[PDB]
């Protein structure tokens, strides 16, 4: 039962940049992998981002180069930049850790 | 149409010994047991190694998958296998790999006790196949997850001694020569930790029997023959103490002889104060044997070692 | 299974853990994301041999493999551990207590008036030594060491045996009886409490 | 029809466990049990070697394997590894690691 | 974890020779059998020679009569002796103790 | 591992008589049944005459009522009395306990 809480989301810029983080928090737990997923009006619910407690990260390809994962090992504080959006990352965000998720953050990218 | 042996690689990895029953002379051995062999060539799911768990195993071995048992023969009673897998390989290799737990025996003696040197064994033999069929081409032991400790009871040897022999069966005879199997042997070299049996067993016995010798230095006979009896009560409460804490054995160890020289020394004392008592026809001069005594055990007691 | 230090019994203080690992898969293939312990079923009372400490440890791990050989041989594993406290009541009351008083009233020997009691008095606690260090025994874990309870066996052994010395060597020691070295009904408490302090710095 | 002769070897590798309130001794050792069945074709006519699991799966195709009791033991023995050696001339040998209270 | 390496090899003349040595290096092992192996470019990899801790030997059809394997016991090390070489001997020789290979020693019979 | 040694054997008249014998020797063993097998030559081996401990005999109907098998169970011989010995009895006579054989003795009759 670990607890997730994402922080940032709203409206963004395309070829701009918005940063969400994420903050874990419970009782007995140590926590070794850290996501970011992200579900599209009518799309799937897709992996975005990975962190290992080693520190190694792994991108989706859609946003590899784009997006950065980093992490607060002792915090169990994940963040995610996504820099130069797109109108294609207009999404839900959710935060995971095994089967726990966090309640979403939207993030909608605008090129008005 | 000559079949030739199927060579097959050994890895015993020993986690833990422990639980010594000096009457069944065994002791328990938690480890891994893993076996490589080369079979015929396969199709795998991706061409990449197949894994096979446990109750699995049942399902290829039902379906042709030849894998031999292999015995431990020195084992008392079927081990304990834990989880146990097979990796099979595009190629033809196989590997088995097992988690057990068994009682196995040795030739142990402690009549040295508690400074005992013992010797855990492994012995383990294809149960239905010999060299023509089936050979050992090499073992591997792994002792790492056993450190030297104070609070070990026991002490292992690092280097482990292993070796792969034939044993002949004299009972067997397909007459010219299919009567030898291949054996891995396994012996780890331990001693006993005698600390606890140095300072809470021989060192206050070797006081009790040093003070019972104190039984010269009182003035009266009827002192002297009256305390001889609660020395040789103090010997039998002694004596019970370490049969109840000390292991089962049907020999006598160091601590036994120990307590059988307190009865000898007490019952000798009761000779000498009896003696001198009844000897006084006019014995104050025989009853000054404060230094004799002692120094005749100690004499006694340098040879027994 | 884990290594277990009980040299300070009864006031030892254990870990109980436990180690998971996947059997066949390595990191590459299996891995663990994360682990949660619960331990709420424990509640800490007066009535439990031992008291938990509450907050377990829990770590996610990577374990190399030496006769394993592009990383294929790193496994992931999860290790709980948690630490308990031995309830010591029982032991400080029905053991370390009247050993003390037995220890304590061996002393009483150098209060005796002559000779011939001090040393047949001396057997009788030698006695009363042995039959408590059985008591003990019987009921205590078997340990390949000694405790702390087993320290005062011991000291209770040479303390009595150290007795029958001085009251053998104050009788034929002067020229024509040494009651002041009797006097030392002090000295054996002192000297024994003494030894006493300096044996608990050793854990 | 006639008897079927068994030809029996009894190895016998340790007597411990003695327990003189229940009159009991543990033994362990192998037991081997020979005889003549029906003929059959084995792979390669060389003697086939079915171990452990594979030995009730010949069982229930209407191999004959006669139970053989130890009157004197005291609950199941704990059998180790067994095996049958099938011969094409029709032999049968049974072996079997054992170690039984009797 | 037994280790080995192979030592010798390179060029040699047709009908010249040979000598192939694998020492095996480890701590608390027993080695039985100890077997040379080699491939071809374009064919699979074939058993030459293998040697038993009690020393009987035993050759592939291709080597028998040419190749002499020999070994030391207490120092784990095998020779291979290959004689009266030939073109078809061309391969990457191998050292074999059950599950271990030696890294791999190139043999390139040229005329 | 129980070792077999047969006796006799030889040249027969046809009509005549000859006696075979069999000891039978090792260390922890009981023998409760010995048998006599023959093979002549091109023919498979064929039971002869059987012999229980108790005295029960059997044999082949071709030897019923010529040849006699006898014991003496404290000594694990056995014996066999083959009498009005036909050319059919042309055979190596293997002495058999269980699994255990003899080495073969030749009887040849004219
Ligand atoms: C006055 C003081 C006397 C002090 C004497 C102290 C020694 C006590 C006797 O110690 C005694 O030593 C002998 C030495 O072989 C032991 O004897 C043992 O070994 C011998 C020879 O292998 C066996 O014949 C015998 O059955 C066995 O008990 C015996 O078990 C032990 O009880
Ligand atoms: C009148 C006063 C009498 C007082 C007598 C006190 C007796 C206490 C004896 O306590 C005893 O001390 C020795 C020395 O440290 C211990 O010995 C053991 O531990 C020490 C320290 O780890 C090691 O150096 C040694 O190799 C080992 O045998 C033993 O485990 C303990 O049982
Ligand atoms: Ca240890
Ligand atoms: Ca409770």
């Amino acid at each position: 039962q670990v607890q997730l809480q994402e922080s940032g989301g709203g409206l963004a810029q395309a070829g701009g940049s918005m940063r969400l983080s994420c903050i874990a928090s419970g009782r007995n737990f140590f926590i070794n992998i850290m996501n970011w997923y992200r579900q599209a009006p009518g799309k799937q619910r897709e992996l975005v981002a990975q962190i290992t407690r080693a520190g190694t990260t792994t991108y989706a390809d859609s946003v590899k180069g784009r997006f950065t994962i980093s992490r607060d090992n002792a915090k169990n504080t994940v963040y995610l930049q996504m820099s130069t959006l797109q109108s294609e990352d207009t999404a839900v965000y959710y935060c995971n850790v095994g089967a726990s998720w966090g309640q979403g953050t939207q993030v909608t990218v605008s090129s008005h | 149409v000559d079949a030739r042996p199927v060579d097959v690689s050994v890895s015993i990895f020993i986690n833990k010994i422990y639980g010594v029953n000096t009457l069944e002379q065994t002791y328990k051995v938690d480890g891994y047991i893993v076996a490589q062999w080369t079979g015929k060539p396969r199709k795998t799911p991706g061409d990449k190694p197949l894994i096979v768990e446990n109750t699995q195993i049942e399902r290829w071995i039902n379906n042709g998958l030849w894998v031999p048992a292999l015995e431990f023969i020195n084992v008392v009673g079927s081990p304990d296998t834990g989880n146990k897998r097979l990796m099979l390989f595009p190629d033809g290799r196989v590997i088995y790999n097992a988690r057990f737990l068994g009682s196995f025996s040795n030739d142990m003696d402690f009549r040295l006790f508690p400074f005992d040197r013992q010797q855990f064994v492994l012995e383990l033999e294809p149960f239905s196949y010999n060299n023509q069929q089936l050979r050992f081409s090499d073992i591997q032991v792994y002792t790492e997850n056993i450190d030297n400790e104070e609070i070990d009871e026991w002490w292992i040897r690092g280097k482990a001694s292993t070796h792969i022999s034939d044993i002949r069966y004299d009972h067997l005879s397909v007459q010219p020569n299919q009567n030898e199997f291949s054996r891995i042997t396994v012996r780890i070299d331990a001693v006993r930790n005698p600390s606890y049996y140095l300072w809470s067993f021989i060192l206050p016995l070797g006081l009790i029997i040093a003070a019972s010798w104190s039984v010269f230095w009182l003035e009266s006979f009827s002192e002297r023959l009256q305390t001889s009896f609660t020395l040789m009560l103090t010997v039998v409460a002694y004596a019970f103490y370490t049969s109840n804490i000390l292991p089962r054995l049907p020999y006598t160890t160091v601590i036994d002889q120990m307590i059988i020289a307190g009865y000898g020394s007490i019952f000798a004392a009761i000779l000498l104060i009896i003696f001198a008592h009844h000897r006084q026809a006019n014995d104050l001069l025989i009853q000054r044997c404060r230094l004799a005594f002692p120094l005749g055990f100690l004499a006694i007691g340098c040879v027994l070692v | 299974s884990n290594d277990m230090d009980f040299r300070l019994f009864p006031f030892d203080r254990q870990q109980f853990v436990l180690e998971l690992e996947p059997f066949s898969y390595n990191n590459q293939q299996l891995r663990f994301s994360d682990i949660q312990v619960y331990t709420e079923n424990i509640d800490n009372e007066e009535i439990d041999e031992w008291w938990i400490r509450g907050k377990a440890s829990t770590h996610i791990s990577d374990i190399r493999y030496d006769h394993l050989s592009p990383n294929q041989n790193e496994f992931s594993r999860i290790t709980v551990r948690i630490d308990a406290v031995r309830n010591p009541s029982y032991y400080l009351w029905s053991f370390i207590l009247p050993l003390g008083l037995i220890i304590a009233a061996s002393w009483s020997v150098f209060w005796l008036e002559s000779f011939s009691e001090r040393l047949q008095t001396s057997f009788t606690l030698m006695l009363t030594v042995v039959a408590y260090a059985f008591y003990t025994s019987n009921i205590l874990p078997r340990l390949p060491y000694t405790t702390v309870i087993d320290q005062m066996i011991i000291a209770g052994y040479g303390s009595i045996f150290a007795a029958i010395l001085l009251i053998i060597f104050a009788h034929h020691r002067q020229a024509n009886d040494d009651l002041l070295i009797q006097r030392c009904r002090l000295a054996f408490p002192l000297g024994f409490l003494a030894i006493g302090c300096v044996l608990v710095i050793r854990g």
